[PDB]
């Protein structure tokens, strides 16, 4: 078959990613995994002159007891020419119900070009360096790469045009391995539908294996600030500290007459009786507060940034912005049952909730800004990982204004 | 022999081409000696003369260790393109056997086939009495000695070629490490004689030879300074060099040393030693050992005289690991399988930074052994940390930054790593309530830090070559100290913002550091921040 010539961008060169250390279970699963692509010939073993490397490692998705192999292309990809894709519908971010289909298996009955295949080496690392790693290298279209679906465009529109012709009521985007099919029927319809679609896929060699989204529940919650019959000194100062700060999302916050009340030196616990301007001052703010700041649009020629804060008692906020104060989105988030003492895997979920959310209204990955020590992260991540993709991240250390503010965010009467 | 195995390509790096360094002038002695050496070499086949029409060139030299040629491929390599082992396997991740062998494949270099494309640029010349005449003029068809790629191919082949026999026989084990090929396997004695027989066999398919019993290895194993025996491993001897005068270099050379066998003698100390080296003005100045250096490079004399030994990995046994906190910022810990019977040792040392506290040095000690531990044993071990599931429960789950701890348990082992203190939630009623200030002049550094309290009481220092973030954090203190058991505080200081987040216990700032100990003398101490400017005095 026809393959498509691929070239990295201008002035690159192929990653040389070094391999992180992988535990006995993980590695003899990828063994298994590789020595079965290599005699189906959808992956070679490669010799020293290849200097590039990209690392790998193995997961199990939800409900899934059997492992998959997922690569680390971010670098590759960053450095893989672009296409000029696939666009984006403003519409699933509407419909009642998304659900996400795993159509990598797809692009294995793809090759890919000869002369770019170097740059898709990994090595399959040995338990205290006993033996030299195993290094392959792809032969046809591999899963996480941002080619792959590129390529497969063409023959992935095909496949699902009798689907879509036939229901130009339901949304279908693609991005990466994952297939996002939307639309407002009942939940029935939609289920029942989904099968159709996936039967209809299967149909062509692509096994395509609650658990629905549903767009518009995720509905950008207020700040509330807290209401007392009697206030005392120290609950001005908590309150003034957290305005004053605020005002760089709303300029017309204003604290000049509760800060009027905190002029001498009361005792923390003195209770103090308010004003009637510092009264209205304070009605004037929750009022500015009652909606998001105005002007604030989705700049597409520029990158998300999701930035999460640990709240504590297993809750976490988050916000998604392009530019710092003008937030395009916000949440809580509050860790799933069973993540009881574990930070890590809450914050992993976190991020796999959040990034899918980014690609349901954006079609497009935020770069996280994360509350933990780098160390920590690359140790155990990849043990809780259940996407096939990978966003982009940095850490950093959380300002005490910042959640002290995202605190204050609304919540239900009862649920 | 040259054996008959797929050459590599191989490729000079983009751009650059082959390398053309003038060859060495050389005397008769020197010259016919190579001629010697080289017409063997030729013969059989590992190098083949050339025209003049090869324009590369590479010097050649001649050291007597009878003569030996050798050549100079600094610039060859330089040019040579990059390849893909450099991560080492340590003992305590070996596995015990009933019998190892190590076969050797020394001169195998030149048993494997170079590029035929990329000989050329190997290419070298034989010079004349002085310097009159054209010399010889050869280039390599087997990987040469020296060459960046060499090692790589090597491996690589070695690979390959060992690829059947592994197969075959799954129950034995092959490390190869430079030119040594360690055998290992539980077989019986005779068994596993036999199967390296078959190897030896197997390998002369392929050219690769194999030397007779005068230079044939047999444990104990000398390794990376540690000792491979066949029932456990000891630690090579360390030696301190007993003399009388001692220069600035020698001092740092024993520091060294030293400071590397901590890990495995966690008694060792050099701080005594490490301050003779306080203004030293030159590296061959002679320093006269303090009473206290003496006292201490005597003491570390002893604990090095002691035996340390290791044993092995028993996949069938479980993983344990130990910790233990020495000092502030100073941790030592343990692996083993069956107690006191240690696969590995080891301590970690911290700066404190800007500010830590100990809960979170144990955490990152715990990474750290986790991370190491799955690189030798593919495994995470269980911990036994001395600390409190409370005093956990208590940190973690507050703790402004995401962390965690692999499955461990609580050892009783004092002295226990604990909460020096813990900030107030609330602020404490029937309290002196401290309202703390500090400013300066950041270019004439004049600053005036103080407080007023509820109470009527108030001060008011001057400093004098200060800073501004000083007097903020003087102020703090200035109440910390004038207050009682329970206080309440409030500042607009940023930084106050900065240890009430982190309630650290440990920081870099002297200041800092007499703030916590009077934070820590404290019954119950609240503190509160509150905008600067504001008028909120
Ligand atoms: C006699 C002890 O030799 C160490 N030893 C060995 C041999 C061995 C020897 C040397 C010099 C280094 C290393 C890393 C291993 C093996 C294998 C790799 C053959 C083994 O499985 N187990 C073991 O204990």
């Amino acid at each position: 078959i026809e393959t498509v010539p691929v070239k990295l961008k201008p002035g690159m060169d192929g990653p040389k990613v070094k391999q992180w250390p992988l535990t006995e279970e993980k590695i003899k699963a990828l063994v298994e995994i590789c020595t079965e692509m290599e005699k189906e010939g959808k992956i070679s073993k490669i010799g020293p002159e290849n200097p590039y490397n990209t690392p790998v490692f193995a997961i199990k998705k939800k409900d899934s007891t059997k492992w998959r192999k997922l690569v680390d292309f971010r670098e590759l990809n960053k450095r893989t020419q672009d296409f000029w894709g696939i666009p984006h519908p403003a519409g699933l971010k509407k419909k009642k119900s998304v659900t996400v289909l795993d159509v990598g298996d797809a692009y294995f009955s793809v090759p890919l070009d000869e002369d770019f295949r170097k740059y898709t080496a990994f090595t399959i690392p040995s338990i205290n360096n006993e033996t030299p790693g195993i290094r392959y290298q792809y032969n046809v279209l591999p899963q996480g790469w941002k080619g792959s679906p590129a390529i497969f465009q063409s023959s992935m529109t095909k496949i699902l045009e009798p689907f879509k012709k036939q229901n130009p009521d339901i949304v279908i985007y693609q991005y990466m391995d994952d297939l996002y099919v939307g639309s407002d029927l009942e939940i029935g319809q939609h289920r029942t539908k989904i099968e159709e679609l996936r039967q209809h896929l299967l149909r062509w060699g692509l096994t395509t294996p609650g658990y629905e989204l549903h767009p518009d529940k995720w509905t950008v919650q207020p700040i509330v600030l807290p209401e007392k019959d009697s206030w005392t000194v120290n609950d001005i100062q908590k309150l003034v500290g957290k305005l004053n700060w605020a005002s760089q999302i709303y300029p017309g916050i204003k604290v000049r007459q509760l800060c009027k009340l905190l002029r001498g030196t009361k005792a923390l616990t003195e209770v103090i009786p308010l004003t009637e301007e510092a009264e209205l001052e304070l009605a004037e703010n929750r009022e500015i507060l009652k909606e998001p700041v105005h002007g604030v649009y989705y700049d597409p020629s520029k990158d998300l940034i999701a930035e999460i804060q640990k709240q504590g008692q297993g809750q976490w906020t988050y916000q998604i912005y392009q530019e710092p104060f003008k937030n395009l989105k916000t949440g809580k988030y509050a860790r799933m049952r069973g993540a009881h003492t574990n930070d890590v895997k809450q914050l992993t979920e976190a991020v796999q909730k959040i990034t899918t959310e980014s690609i349901v209204i954006w079609g497009k990955t935020p770069k996280f800004k994360l509350p933990i020590q780098k160390e920590t992260w690359e140790t155990w991540w990849t043990e809780y990982w259940q996407a096939t993709w990978i966003p982009e991240w940095e850490f950093v250390n959380t300002p005490p204004l910042v959640k002290l503010w995202y605190n204050l965010e609304k919540e239900p009467i009862v649920g | 022999p040259i054996s008959p195995i797929e050459t590599v390509p191989v490729k000079l790096k983009p751009g650059m081409d082959g390398p053309k360094v003038k060859q060495w002038p050389l005397t008769e002695e020197k010259i016919k000696a190579l001629v010697e050496i080289c017409t063997e070499m030729e013969k059989e086949g590992k190098i083949s003369k050339i025209g003049p029409e090869n324009p590369y060139n590479t010097p050649v030299f001649a050291i007597k260790k009878k003569w030996r040629k050798l050549v100079d491929f600094r610039e060859l390599n330089k040019r040579t393109q990059d390849f893909w082992q450099l991560g080492i396997p340590h003992p305590a991740g070996l596995k015990k056997k009933k019998s190892v062998t190590v076969l050797d494949v020394g001169d195998a270099y030149f048993s494997v086939p170079l590029d035929e494309d990329f000989r050329k640029y190997t290419a070298f010349t034989i010079p004349s009495i002085n310097n009159e005449t054209p010399g010889i003029r050869y280039q390599y068809n087997v990987l040469p000695q020296g060459w960046k790629g060499s090692p790589a191919i090597f491996q690589s082949s070695m690979t390959k070629i060992l690829e059947p026999f592994r197969k075959q026989n799954p129950d034995i084990v092959i490390y190869q490490y430079m030119d040594d090929l360690y055998v290992g396997s539980d077989l019986e004695i005779g068994q596993h004689r036999t199967k390296i027989e078959e190897l030896r066999q197997h390998l002369l398919r392929w050219g690769l030879t194999t030397p007779d019993k005068k230079h044939q290895k047999e444990p104990p194993f000398l390794w990376m300074g540690y000792e491979l025996h066949p029932d456990k491993w000891t630690v090579q001897p360390i030696v301190l060099p007993e003399k009388d005068s001692w220069t600035v270099n020698d001092i740092q050379k024993l520091v060294g040393k030293l400071n590397w066998a901590s890990q495995i003698y966690p008694g060792i100390k050099v701080r005594q030693l490490c301050k003779l080296l306080r203004g030293t003005k030159a590296l061959t100045e002679v320093i006269p050992l303090t009473e206290e250096a003496e006292l201490e490079l005597a003491e570390n004399r002893e604990i090095l005289k002691e035996p340390v030994h290791g044993v092995y990995y028993d996949p069938s046994k479980d993983l344990i690991a130990e910790i233990q906190k020495q000092g502030q910022g100073q941790w030592t810990y343990q692996i083993y399988q069956e107690p006191f019977k240690n696969l590995k040792t080891g301590k970690y040392a911290r700066m404190r930074g800007a500010h830590t506290n100990d809960v979170k040095q144990l955490t990152e000690a715990v990474q750290k052994i986790t991370t190491e531990s799955i690189v030798i044993w593919g495994k995470t071990p269980k911990f036994k940390l001395p600390i409190q599931k409370e005093t956990w429960e208590t940190w973690w789950t507050e703790y402004w930054q995401a962390t965690w701890i692999p499955e461990w348990e609580f050892v009783n082992t004092p002295p226990l790593v604990k909460l020096w203190y813990q900030l107030e939630k609330e602020p404490i009623v029937g309290a002196e309530t401290f309202y703390v200030d500090g400013a300066a002049n950041r270019e004439t550094k004049l600053g005036k830090a103080g407080y007023v309290t509820n109470r009527g009481r108030q001060k008011v220092v001057t400093l004098t070559d200060t800073t501004n973030q000083k007097t903020e954090l003087q102020a703090i203190y200035l109440a910390l100290q004038d207050s009682g058991l329970e206080v309440n505080i409030v500042t607009d200081s940023q930084y106050a913002l900065g240890i009430i987040q982190a309630q650290p216990d440990q920081s870099e700032s002297e200041l800092v550091n007499q703030i916590i100990e009077q934070l820590i003398k404290k019954e119950k101490v609240y503190l509160a921040w509150v905008p600067a400017h504001k008028g909120i005095g």
